């Protein structure tokens, strides 16, 4: 029900007048409203209702995908899982080094969390039993202990510095690769292979 | 200038 | 351990948040890559309020950036300290509101706020003890006013006991960008008076006045305004991140500044702010800070305090000083101007002292005033709103989103009775 | 004599202690702003001379 | 953020020819089709190293269309885009709306269908046409009808050309103008008026070309539209999208008729004489002598204004100039609008094309406002339209083409009601 | 602080040509537009801003518009040396002359060009920030200056209001004159110059001719020398605004200290020393004698005798090597002379203005380079006898209705003739009653 005859087409209202001059004489007299702003609001309402009658149209019918070199072979390739990465997790630096971080901070950081503290102190260790072994088993523990004010009882476990055969730390260690002690440049020594 | 995949479509290096 | 969650809405909110986070990262000695590089230990203890440990000393701000146009995200990411924000926190729509409160509150907020609500819930429950939320937005835009308003309503629905700061800029007729500013501003104020705990009233007109007169700058772009707003947001919460001779959190300021629940529209300033040429002729003493505190020029509110009365006031001092000096300065400022302070509230001024000044500064201060002269901007907004709405101008863009004229009538009724009660208490 | 022994908040345009947190330095005030005007003028002169030719 | 432009008629496609030359020059796109992300709003990246415009040139005369096909930009335009008809409407709205329109509209529609499908973030359509001719007015009306019923919610900016109050190339143009402006009322979202006499005077006084052709007019129109879409094209201090105009320029859906202005329109010699600052270009953008349509805003009242800024512009100076203009009493705003301004700032100033006449300027202003002098333009056209229809002149041409006498009278009535709205809204 | 000057008529833009040449030579502006040297001496930087606006850079366009109906002299200006200095849009020129016809240039031809003059001067004022006021040049004997000038001043007054409009007009000399119908134009110009001009400075042509033949000893003086003297007067008038002095005076000083009533503003101009180059070397230059020579009727710029009248107020502009003490002594000396008298209305009828930069000299000119100079502007009652002397010979013509058919045909009538006659008579009565 539009107040203004503007919305209707030409021959539509022409046929209406040919059929019924009755509605044909309201759609002109519908503008009898004194306030033009009110009639404009009603026109806005009828236009809005007509727009609501119409349905929305999506603008993404044709999907467009960027291609690196426009070849199916290239696009369908997935890179092979080839990594020379170190197997130990402790070798990677997931946190700030414990050395520079403040002593009391390291102390209460241990107090809330022993585990990752033990891992940071023992970068080479990989199993839980190795990391939570002892503060006296690893010779490198003592600098950390007396830097962070952790008392170390004497003779723990033994006076002779040793007893970590699995983990390669200090002077007790050898790479599983064929040129043990490292530096393999030929096939004769192994070239860092098995 | 033309796209790469049409400039050398059948050009193949072989060693 | 008291936690503040930052929320940025719209282009203005995003830029203000970027400046605020840049300043905060400078205060705590955090590089643009996200790693600590400071000197003192006073910075490490209280960075959990704003930063989270990700990996390898990676400190990510506890902020949510949310808007509708990609230009703001591109600008935030391109500039410095754009690589410290977590990409998952960039919750973001695609179509845009375009200076339409109704679009940002009913048709575009309806499908976007769910992701924003999930992100903010994840961010809030990740920490132990929330201190409160903090939002920065505008009252003129579409994606900032309506969308931020709906977010405030929702997070009030979910967390009713937590405190909440709302740093909102109010458009002014003297400096007016768009045409539909009163239409958005009135509805935003009507919602904030019922949802927000306390509001920091900002205006670009007062910011331009400050930068032109007190700073005497040549090209005062939006960067200066965002710098001032960022400095204020840092200054309000200084006691949380640093020790002091008399601490004061957000809740203490709120309870000492709000005598009645609907009177939570405060007017703010910062000290010291002087031009490059006038820095040589000044000193750094408590009287020097307080005379600039109580000056109306330094006010970032477009309302002269002399035309009204001061209900309550607060001062946030920083640096090494003496408690007696601050106390006697406040006593003098209360005793001399005996007519500008309300009669039935003795000792209108709240004072607090923090020992750590902002980096590179000797002393600084912040002022939060709850005056009854705040209502005059609401009147000069209501006059324009009733000039428009009486002729139903531009209304078809709001009615078409489902919104009815009853919303506008209730908003005007609320704002009119708010200004009526502010006038009554004067 | 504390007022004698202290230094002003910021001295000179270049100062190592003036970071963004301290508001004694502002990016809005642009030094050598007049120098941009002369470059704009010479560029416009060249443009207009070429167009008129 | 992509927009597609369609052109109807000789004038529309010539304006498009200028517009696309300017667009290719501003983004550094060579005419062959490849450069030696801002271009995504106009050129879609097809294949690799190729850019094609998002436009269709449609016309009934094959002369101009295939002359463009064999001209400078042969490879720049996709061959299917340039739609060409077979017979002219011959300055007949009825002919191009019922006889020829029915077999040319379908091809344009299912081509624009795939053009829109290629896009993803379509902002809206914008139409270039002249109501004086038959092809632009006749089948342009049908195209607007079918686009409105097809999409509806999307914006359709209208840059039309009304006949001048005294300058005209035909006789039957009042009939075409009325029968086109009726369907222009409820199908386009924003209508920008462009009269040729105003541009002629602008070139005569400011650019001082004493023998200008349509090329300079098309170049000025291209500069205006480029400065208008630069906000979407480039990032600036304060950008506004294409959906901001309908938000802050049309208080009511039945009042969308924008006065066009541009500043600074200066020559290469005078640019060296006047200083170029934001204040003076903003002042010059409101004088009645710098309008693109012959109407005096002094007789009318401003309802809204849009300001586009390009180049060396910061918010401080534009805000100061807006305040000064607001305090000026030479121009008066309507009472129910206490703030009818909207400013947009972009960093890239307009570029210059070789062979052009505009000077390379650091800053420019594109002003678009809404007033009530459009009601004066409509009445001025209406008087001379009613002069012809009294004696039933040229009516037999339209009746034999398919329509009858009723359409003329009812279009006249709608024009009268539209007039009524223009005078009594400004009260 | 800025002042914009508008020049009306054929003689107006010739006076402007002299004035702007003098200004360009004085401020060191090369006629192509730019200043070769950025350094400044005396007044200091930003001194040129009151006459030249900083457009782009490397150019300084004057804040003036030459408006005229006959295109010949305007095109001569356009084609001469100063093409690049003046803007092409400021030299407003019509297409046909007003032909010594107040009616033609006031009702027929001026209507199509006054709007363009106004909408150019509007943006000229818009570019300004500290506009002191307007000041005009015209000759009331012509058609464009007299006819169009009245309409332009009326529209300026209605568009701006109380803004200062200094009027430097050129009256016909009682004996020596060039035109025939000029009494009509002069009277019809006075009827509006009474109520529109803020301060009017009279300038007769024969008085300057006598000054040139007597002092500068050019036995064949032309209009160029007269224009150069007018330019020197105007420069000595605006030097206080342009450059620094001991007692600087601006434009709104004159109306305050020289205009006792709003309808009494008519100033006799005087200048000293007007001396040749050879007379300059044997004659000493001190404040006393150059002040004494500024009150003698033999060196006045208007053919009238102030001894027959009473001085109401006087204004003294000093330039060059002048200090307050000796000018105070000189002005004290004047008050002792009983040959010239002051009306009892104002005992301290003096206002002094001291500047430091000496007046400049132009190559090809006839004035000598001197250490100091004086520009005198006074208000007395010889204007009353000047107006009545013109009135008599205007009333001679009107009794036989001569040349009246020209004016009526253009669109005016004969009633305004009578009202202008009555206005002049009322002005005579006002001056006589004030003289009491
Ligand atoms: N202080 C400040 N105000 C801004 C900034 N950006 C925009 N504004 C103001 O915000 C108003 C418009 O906000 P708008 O751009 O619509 O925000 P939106 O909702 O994100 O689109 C203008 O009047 C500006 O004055 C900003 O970075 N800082
Ligand atoms: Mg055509
Ligand atoms: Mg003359």
């Amino acid at each position: 029900g539009p107040i203004y005859p503007s919305t209707l087409r030409y021959k539509d209202r022409l046929d209406c007048g040919k059929d019924d001059a009755f509605t044909y004489n309201r759609l002109y007299t519908a503008t009898q409203g004194s306030d033009v702003w009110a009639r404009l609001t009603v026109d806005a309402s009828v236009r809005q209702s007509s727009a609501r009658s119409r349905g929305s149209f999506q603008e993404g019918q044709a999907m467009v995908r960027h291609s690196f070199k426009n070849s199916g072979f290239d696009s369908n390739t997935c890179p092979a899982v080839l990594t020379h990465s170190t197997f130990k997790a402790g070798l990677y630096s997931y946190g700030v080094p414990i050395e520079e971080q403040h002593p009391i901070t390291a102390r209460r950081f241990k107090q809330k969390q022993p585990l990752e503290f033990m891992t940071q102190i023992r970068p080479h260790t990989e199993t839980t039993n190795q990391a939570l072994r002892m503060l006296g088993t690893y010779v490198s523990d003592q600098p950390h202990a007396d830097r962070l004010g952790m008392f170390i009882p004497a003779g723990c476990p033994g006076g002779k510095p040793a007893y970590h055969p699995d983990v390669t730390t200090g002077g007790f260690g050898l790479l599983p690769t064929l040129p043990r002690r490292g530096m393999g440049a030929t096939l004769t020594d192994g070239r860092n292979l098995k | 200038k033309l796209p790469q995949w049409v400039e050398n479509d059948r050009k193949v290096l072989r060693f | 351990m008291r936690e503040i969650v930052h929320i940025q809405g719209g282009q203005c909110g995003n830029q203000i948040g970027a400046k605020f986070w840049e300043v905060v990262s400078d205060e705590h000695g955090i590089d643009p890559t996200g790693t600590y590089h400071g000197d003192s230990d006073l910075q490490l203890e209280r960075i959990n309020v704003y930063f989270n440990e990700a990996t390898g000393g990676r400190y990510v701000p506890r902020a949510i950036l949310m808007d509708l146009e990609p230009g703001t995200m591109d600008s935030v990411r391109s500039g410095p300290y754009g690589q410290i924000f977590r990409p998952d926190n960039f919750v973001f729509g695609q179509t845009g509101a375009g200076n339409n409160w109704a679009k940002g509150h009913y048709t575009e907020g309806a499908e976007l706020i769910d992701s924003v609500l999930d992100v903010v819930r994840k961010e809030a429950e990740s920490c132990d003890c929330l201190q409160g939320f903090q939002v920065c937005h505008s009252l003129g835009g579409g994606t900032g006013s309506g969308m931020g308003t709906l977010l405030i309503s929702k997070i009030r629905e979910e967390y009713p006991d937590r405190m909440m700061l709302t740093f909102s800029v109010v458009p002014s007729p003297k400096v007016s960008d768009t045409v539909v500013e009163p239409y958005n501003a009135t509805l935003s104020v009507h919602q904030l008076v019922e949802n927000a705990d306390e509001c920091m009233v900002l205006d670009n007109e007062a910011l331009y006045d400050i930068c032109f007169r007190t700073l005497k700058l040549t090209t005062p772009t939006f960067g200066d305004l965002n710098h001032l707003i960022s400095a204020v947001m840092s200054g309000i919460t200084c006691c949380l991140r640093f020790p002091g001779q008399l601490n004061a959190d957000l809740r203490k300021l709120a309870v000492n500044l709000i005598p009645f629940p609907r009177l939570h529209f405060f007017m703010v300033g910062f000290t010291p702010l002087t031009s490059r040429g006038s820095q040589q002729y000044r000193a750094l003493t408590v009287p020097e800070l307080t005379q600039q505190m109580w000056d109306a020029k330094n006010m970032m509110c477009a309302a002269d305090p002399r035309h009204g009365r001061y209900l309550t006031a607060s001062a946030l001092f920083r640096g090494r000083m003496s408690t007696k000096e601050v106390d006697e300065q406040m006593l003098n400022v209360q005793n001399k101007n005996s007519s500008y302070f309300v009669e039935w509230i003795p000792n209108n001024v709240k004072s607090s002292v923090c020992d750590i000044p902002p980096k590179g500064l000797k002393m600084s201060a912040t002022f939060i005033g709850n005056s009854t002269a705040i209502q005059e901007m609401f009147k000069r907004v209501s006059e324009q709103f009733t000039a428009m709405f009486r002729r139903k101008a531009f209304l078809h863009w709001y009615t078409g989103e489902g919104m009815d004229e009853m919303e506008f009538t209730e908003a005007e009724s609320n704002m009119n009775d708010l200004v009526s009660e502010y006038q009554q208490y004067q | 004599d504390a007022k004698q022994l202290d230094m002003p908040g910021r001295v000179g345009d270049d100062d190592n202690r003036l970071g963004p947190s301290s508001l004694q330095k502002f990016d809005g005030e642009d030094l050598t702003a007049g120098d941009r005007k002369k470059a704009q003028i010479e560029q416009s002169v060249n443009w207009w001379a070429e167009q008129t030719a | 953020r992509e927009v597609i432009s369609i052109h109807i008629g000789q004038a529309g496609i010539q304006v498009g020819n200028a517009c696309w030359e300017l667009y290719c020059l501003e983004h550094g796109i060579q005419p062959d089709g490849q450069m030696p992300d801002a271009f995504n709003t106009f050129f879609s990246e097809t294949g690799a190293g190729k850019h094609v415009p998002r436009c269709i040139f449609l016309d009934l005369e094959p002369t101009v269309v295939d002359e463009v096909r064999t001209g400078t930009y042969r490879q720049l335009f996709h061959p299917e885009q340039l739609i060409s008809g077979k017979e002219d409407a011959a300055n007949n709205f009825a002919r191009g709306h019922y006889t020829i329109g029915k077999e040319i509209v379908d091809l344009a529609l299912d081509r624009i269908r795939k053009l829109a499908d290629n896009c993803t973030g379509l902002q809206g359509f914008l139409v270039f046409n002249a109501v004086g001719g038959g092809t632009g007015s006749g089948l342009g009306s049908l195209l607007l009808e079918r686009l409105s019923v097809d999409y509806g919610k999307k914006s359709k900016l209208g840059f039309t050309v009304y006949p001048s109050p005294q300058v005209s190339t035909a006789v039957v143009e009042p009939y075409n103008s009325v029968l086109s402006t009726h369907s222009l009322l409820e199908h386009t979202d924003v209508a920008v008026m462009l009269d040729n006499e105003a541009i002629y005077d602008i070139c005569r006084r400011s650019l001082d070309i004493e023998r200008p052709t349509y090329t300079n007019l098309n170049r000025l129109i291209a500069q205006v539209i480029s400065s208008l879409t630069a906000s979407l094209r480039f990032d600036g201090a304060l950008n506004v999208d294409i959906t901001e105009f309908q938000t802050n320029l049309v208080p009511y859906p039945r009042i969308h008729f924008m006065l066009s202005s541009y500043a600074p329109i200066i020559s290469a010699e005078k640019a060296y004489h006047e200083q170029l600052s934001v204040a003076e270009i903003t002042n010059a953008a409101f004088e009645p002598a710098s309008m693109m349509v012959k109407c005096d805003p002094r007789h009318g009242k401003y309802m809204a204004c849009c300001l586009m800024y390009r180049g060396d512009v910061v918010p401080k100076d534009v805000n100061a100039s807006v305040a000064t203009i607001k305090t000026k009493r030479t121009i008066q705003f309507v009472d129910w609008c206490p703030t009818g301004f909207k400013c947009g700032i972009n960093y890239q100033p307009p570029t210059v094309v070789p062979g052009g006449d505009l000077a390379k300027v650091q800053r420019a202003v594109c002003m678009i406002s809404n007033s009530t002098a459009i009601g004066e333009i409509f009445s001025r056209l209406d008087h001379k339209f009613d002069l012809m229809y009294a004696k039933r002149a040229f009516v037999h041409w339209y009746v034999g083409e398919g329509m009858e006498e009723g359409e003329f009278s009812e279009a006249r009535e709608d024009l009268a009601a539209l007039e009524k709205d223009f005078e009594e809204v400004g009260a």
